[PDB]
RNA sequence: AAGGAAUUAUAACAAAGAAGUAACACGUAAAGUGUGUAUCAAUCGAGUUUCUGACCUAUCAGCUUUUGAUGUUAGGGUAUUGGCCUAACAUGGCUAUGACGGGUAACGGGGAAUUAGAGUUCGAUUCCGGAGAGGGAGCCUGAGAAAUAGCUACCACAUCUAAGGAAGGCAGCAGGCGCGUAAAUUACCCAAUUCUAAAGAAGAGAGGUAGUGACAAGAAAUA
RNA sequence: UUCAAAGAAUCAUUCUUUUUAAAAUCCGGAUUUGUUACUUUGAGUAAAUUAGAGUGUUCAAAGCAAACAGUUAAAGCAUUGUGUUUGAAUACUAUAGCAUGGAAUAACAAAAUUGAACAAGCU
RNA sequence: AAAAACCGUAAAUCCUAUCUUUUAAAGGAAGGAGAAGUCGUAACAAGGUUUCCGUAGGUGAACCUGCGGAAGGAUCAU
């Protein structure tokens, strides 16, 4: 006939899944929801290949049937649900609490986390909406949209959101000297403090992120996650702290072990 | 000079006249030309399968003297009457005069070998027991 | 030679020193007066230029007079429509056509004529390419006759 | 007609080069012209020499130190970018240990191995041995 | 005689009886002609004067016609580079845009076209900027890197 | 039958290779007329219904000057820039001009000052005026009644009403 | 309040106006859930669309335009743009930088082989995209089909029939005939990988496991 | 059509710093100046293949795993309980498009039967 | 609901036309191969009329002849 596609070939599957070829012909597929499937991972990926709880799918999907996972703190029985970016997930019988981040890598990490923190996420703005009453609604990375945000927030600049309840606690602007974890090519892991913005006419608008070894690199804003204020991150961030090391940097610091 | 236009902007020169002069090679004419398919008993495939017609002899070039062993089949896929020297010591007898032949080129693609004047052909297996296996005999029996 | 097989070199070569040489008494207003007078007179650039060289003691306008000869005219206006050059080929064709015209059989001449029309045509192109001629300007060789005057 | 002068001139000192001149004078001289000859001095091929201003298009003439083994224009300024040098020398020029390979580039015209030094490479004009 | 056709021709987004002729301003850097601003001219899709609004790609051309009405041929030349021969050659493409009367656009003079949604069955430019520029020959034949 | 089918603009044809997508739909048009009101729906994409008006009468007319509007009866179609066969047949489109029964205005007039929220010192034309003495007003259809199912319109003034007059303009 | 740019968000006024806002089902959590529902946004996408990029042929040089070819206007239609279709008006558009034909034993690409470097050939075939379900065409349902283990019709094949009628579409998996130089079992299972469902618990010739297998590939006896 | 010049380090050469004109901008000091080709950096791209890092699948083709400590505990770290370290890099993803540093080489644009720059005056 | 009418998609069948593609055919006329066959001796030597070119006519056949060319001539030469 012709329509969407269910199915997802393991292939095809995205590389910072880590996948095998052997090992299977599919991968899951995320569901719709609050993720872009290339940037998401669904829940079947974080309870079976990452923590590595389950051993197959049918042990992640029991474990969902038990009302347990909670992931921004409200269940999920889904077991391809992606999870994404920032999001805490709160595995309740072990009591512990995982916020999802980027390994200096691709890759995601559950990253493990404290009760206290738990309790918010960073959330990116991207569309500022006005609606009816003249009332404006951010719309986050999460798919969320935060209704009555403080009119300060502009496009680009993240939000500390809380859990617990919809409402936010803090706003941190995309400034000039702004700390910044990105989120897409190349430099993914890499986390920064911005030198420059572009801002170009018609096109994407390119910016160039000091990192703390100094090695300055540049990215598409649209792909950029704002972190912190130039002094200290918003979140806690993983071992590595986003810094990127050359590869021969890199071995030898294996080799050094 | 060299001939050949060697300017920045020449390419569009350069490509057209290696275009049209390629088919002055024989070899890539042959690949290319359509006439291939047609013009072709085997039709562009490895062996073929005929039935024969005559058991013939054919006399060799000159300098040699042999009167070769030939098989006249015709090609079941195709309907093409082909000549097929058939090897062996002794193994035009091998076969029947109506036996279903398994034909294949003779080594040189179309070009005909040695002695032969216009064969360009060679059975190589009859009634599917294979000549070579016949010849040695020790192998095999043609089975009918 | 852009058309023959001729392979010549004769040719005028200027002196190296270009600032003029002391012996010349003439002041710049007295030489461009005169050759105005000359443009007046009928005589084309190259033709005035010779003039000056020879019957009056001047070597080159361009060492007197910072500008060219006809540059010099064209300030005064009295610059031709249809540059020397130009105007001297189309000349050449139009006699060589009343020659056709009187005198068919002659295939040499006919050969040239084509040349010099190839050349005219190339000349004539380059002119519209600046502005010294108007884009609307082919050269005819019904008209011809008429455009030299 | 001319087209290349400093093909011309390049050829011209090669032809001097192999019959053992001393002296040689390239006719037409050329910015780029006087640019490859610095170069080559540099790098010790050649001598002196005495860019003569006319007032037209200059003349060279030039010292040679009977050193030069070839030297060349490769028409076709072919753009070559860093990477594509390397396979590019390795075609022409006699040895790794030798010869240069000159480019224009936006840094001005320098061998290959300044190039590779720089960063960027260019057109490449030419080479000796 | 600006009502031509069997149509009243009005221009949407006017806004005649009330509130304190419209244009607007299209972006990229591309200023709006005073022909726009000024000097009456409907039309449905100028750029600056009509409903349709330039995004996509801006690219630099020269025209070859202006047979059609408000409407302009543009040959863009450029280089295609075959890697067998590290060499070049010129090839081209005739991308038709519109125009809108604002722009007088004699053959041979440059222009930089928008893109813009399509508006025919092959226009899908139109041309927000015309430099002058001069031709000899014909247009067809001059090429002009760009 | 959106779609291709269709010479190439160098005049050379499309060799097809795609039956026909149904996303590439052309449902048959609603030649819509006056009479009583009788509309069809049809299911356009992802349940979009949209109202296939097929008889009209009563559409919503604006009066633009004082940006009002008032729902009246259309008593008859003049004028179709299209072709003058809709005319004819009385088929109502979206840039028909159209006649009102057009005493609501004047009705509205009235009740508000004088006889034949409030910017009013521009106090009408005469040609509409002379109109409205004989009930009857010329007015554009703007609405596309094919579609939207209503035959939604405003009144037409001034230099635009003018142009269609000299349009229609009897002679001979 | 944005966006480079708004006839954008939005706000007001005058008119119409769908659909909706629980006449539903559990017993749950630390008061909850399922099912449904208007608009918005996100998402899984889709359609269109810009630019650039392809093999052979000039013994294909002029093509396209009544039959929409190129454009303008107005409409109709579409989910939306658009000759997409209609009407009216222009006479355009493409072309020796190869239009238009013709051929391809052509699906495209990621790639494969072979190369020092260039390249040459191949790419049905693990992934992405396109297309098609004997041949065309037409619809219904639905968010999504111009669906084919949906339907209507014709053509071409063809099965049962008590002769009245009826159903049928392996380019799914096996399997068979044919064609052929040329290619495997009418196997076992949902355990893994996934999908669908009223979503652990059911299904899945998707998929996997064996069987045949000197296609290739690797290791390795015969001392 | 801005060529050049001078100082410091190194083993005649290499890499670095500084200035030598004109116009606009900023509180005598300090900082922008044709277009495109070309080139350099990026950005953004599916993986599988390819190159390539790691990893004794018994080797290897592979695969994307693994390694480590123990006849069952130490040690760590957690406030009796909890294995730990990790890996699944990187580059390739045109010839076009995107931004980008550019001094050379190329184009093209600017430029006199006349072309524009200021100071004064008038509208 | 059936049934009907009109546009509009429009299968299919038939008729031409054109094109493409294989394919038959008396005879004709080439080509290649073969066989020590017939007739000459054209060419290779000044090959017994130097050869060869283009063209025209001729003739069993090689070929001959005319006209103008060439040396790849048998002359680098008075
Ligand atoms: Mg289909
Ligand atoms: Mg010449
Ligand atoms: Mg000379
Ligand atoms: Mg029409
Ligand atoms: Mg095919
Ligand atoms: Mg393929
Ligand atoms: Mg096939
Ligand atoms: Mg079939
Ligand atoms: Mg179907
Ligand atoms: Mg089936
Ligand atoms: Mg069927
Ligand atoms: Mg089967
Ligand atoms: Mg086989
Ligand atoms: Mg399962
Ligand atoms: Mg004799
Ligand atoms: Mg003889
Ligand atoms: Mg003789
Ligand atoms: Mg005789
Ligand atoms: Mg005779």
């Amino acid at each position: 006939g012709k329509g969407i596609k269910k199915h997802l070939k393991r292939v095809n599957a995205p590389s910072h899944w880590m996948l095998n070829k052997m090992g299977g012909q599919y991968a899951p597929k995320t569901s719709s929801g609050p993720h872009k499937l290339l940037e998401s991972i669904p829940l079947v990926i974080l309870l079976r290949n990452r923590l590595k709880y389950a051993l197959t799918f049918d042990e992640v999907k029991m474990i969902l049937i038990q009302k347990i996972v909670k992931v921004d703190n409200k269940v999920r029985t889904d077991c391809t649900f992606p999870v994404g970016l920032m999001d805490v997930i709160h595995i309740t019988k072990s009591n512990e609490y995982f916020r999802l981040l980027y390994d200096i890598k691709g890759r995601f990490v559950p990253h493990r986390i404290t009760n206290e923190e738990s309790k918010y996420k960073l959330c990116k703005v991207k569309k500022i909406l006005l609606r009816k009453g003249r009332l404006s609604i951010a719309v986050t990375h999460d798919g969320r949209s935060i209704p009555y945000i403080h009119p300060d927030v502009k496009v680009n600049d993240t939000v500390r959101l809380d859990l617990e309840t919809g409402k936010v606690l803090e706003h941190l602007k995309f400034q000039v000297g702004s700390l910044v974890m990105v989120t897409a090519g190349h430099s993914v892991g890499r986390v920064g403090v911005i030198s420059s913005i572009d801002k170009n006419m018609g096109t994407y608008d390119i910016i160039h992120v000091k990192d703390s070894r100094n090695k300055v690199f540049a990215t598409r804003l649209s792909n950029v996650f704002v972190i912190g204020d130039n002094t200290k991150p918003y979140i806690s961030l993983p071992r590595e702290k986003g810094i990127k090391l050359d590869i021969i940097e890199e071995r030898r610091n294996r080799l050094k072990a | 000079g060299s001939g050949k236009p060697s300017g920045l902007r020449a390419a569009r020169k350069l490509r057209i006249r290696r275009r049209t002069q390629r088919w002055a090679d024989k070899s890539y004419k042959k690949s290319h030309l359509g006439t291939r398919w047609k013009s072709n008993p085997f039709r562009g495939s490895s062996h073929a399968k005929g039935i024969v017609v005559e058991k013939v002899a054919i006399e060799a070039k000159q300098p040699n003297s042999a009167y070769r062993k030939c098989v006249r089949v015709q090609l079941i896929k195709n309907g093409k009457k082909i000549t097929a020297f058939v090897p062996g010591d002794g193994c035009l007898n091998f076969i029947d005069e109506n036996d279903e032949v398994l034909v294949s080129g003779f080594g040189r693609s179309g070009h005909s070998v040695g002695d032969l004047p216009g064969v360009k052909f060679k059975v190589v297996k009859v009634a599917r027991v294979s000549l070579l296996a016949l010849f040695k005999e020790k192998k095999e029996k043609p089975r009918s | 030679r852009m058309y023959g097989k001729g392979k010549g070199i004769s040719s005028s070569t200027l002196p190296y020193k270009r600032k003029q040489p002391s012996w010349l008494k003439q002041k710049p207003s007295e030489i461009e007066d005169a050759i105005i007078k000359l443009a007046k007179k009928g005589q084309t650039p190259s033709q005035i230029g010779a003039t000056l060289r020879d019957n009056y003691g001047i070597p080159q306008v361009k060492s007197v007079t910072g500008n060219k000869i006809l540059r010099i005219l064209r300030a005064q206006g009295i610059a031709t429509t249809i540059p020397e050059d130009l105007y001297f080929l189309i000349k050449k064709a139009v006699s060589m056509r009343k020659h056709l015209e009187k005198n068919k059989k002659d295939k040499d001449c006919k050969f040239r004529l084509i040349l010099t029309e190839s050349k005219i045509h190339r000349i004539s192109r380059y002119y519209k390419r600046k502005k010294l001629l108007p884009s609307n300007w082919k050269y005819q060789s019904s008209t011809a006759s008429a455009l030299i005057a | 007609v001319r087209m290349s002068v400093l093909a011309d001139c390049l050829k011209t000192i090669n032809n001097a080069e192999k019959r053992g001149r001393r002296q040689v004078l390239i006719r037409p001289s050329s910015k780029v012209v006087i640019k490859f000859l610095q170069y080559m001095q540099k790098k010790g091929y050649i001598g002196s020499f005495e860019i003569v201003d006319d007032h037209r298009s200059g003349k060279i003439v030039v010292n040679l130190l009977g050193r030069i083994n070839k030297c060349a224009v490769i028409s076709p300024r072919y753009d070559v970018k860093l990477d594509e040098i390397e396979k590019i020398i390795t075609s022409i020029l006699p040895s790794r240990l030798f010869g240069h390979l000159i480019l224009t580039t936006p840094y001005g015209i320098m061998d290959h191995e300044e190039a590779r030094r720089k960063h960027t490479g260019g057109k490449v004009l030419g080479f000796f041995f | 005689d600006v009502q031509h056709e069997r149509a009243y021709q009005k221009q949407e987004g006017a806004s005649f009886f009330n509130s304190k002729r419209y244009w607007k301003k299209v972006g990229l850097g591309f200023a709006t002609p005073k022909e726009a601003k000024e000097g009456v001219y409907v039309d449905k899709k100028c750029p600056f004067t009509g409903n349709v609004s330039i995004r996509g790609r801006i690219l630099k051309g020269m025209v070859i016609s202006n047979k059609m009405k408000r409407t302009i041929i543009i040959r863009r030349n450029y280089l295609h580079y075959v890697k067998k021969y590290n060499r070049f050659e010129k090839r081209h493409k005739n991308i038709p845009c519109h125009c809108s009367p604002c722009f007088d656009v004699k053959e041979g003079d440059i222009v930089t076209v928008g893109q813009c949604r399509p508006l025919s069955k092959t226009v899908r430019f139109n041309v927000l900027h015309v430099e002058k520029h001069q031709i000899f020959g014909s247009a067809r034949k001059q090429f002009v890197l760009f | 039958r959106d779609g291709r089918h269709k010479l190439r603009l160098t005049g050379g044809k499309k060799k097809i290779h795609k039956k026909k997508r149904k996303y590439e739909l052309g449902r048959p048009p609603s030649n819509t007329k006056l009479g009583s009101r009788q509309v069809h729906v049809v299911r356009g994409r992802g349940r979009n219904y949209k109202y296939r008006a097929i008889k009209l009468d009563s559409g919503s007319f604006s009066w633009p000057t004082f940006g009002i509007s008032k729902n009246t009866r259309i008593i008859d179609v003049v004028y179709n820039a299209s072709n003058n066969e809709l005319v004819r047949t009385k088929t109502l489109v979206k840039n028909c001009i159209v006649v009102i029964d057009s005493h609501p205005f004047t009705t509205w007039y009235e009740n508000t000052f004088g006889t034949t929220k409030i910017g009013k010192s521009k106090n009408i034309d005469p040609l509409l005026l002379e109109q409205f003495k004989q009930g009857r007003v010329l007015a554009c259809i703007s609405s596309r009644p094919g579609q939207c199912g209503k035959a939604d319109g405003y009144i037409i003034e001034g230099d635009e009403l003018l142009f269609y007059k000299r349009k229609m303009d009897k002679r001979n």
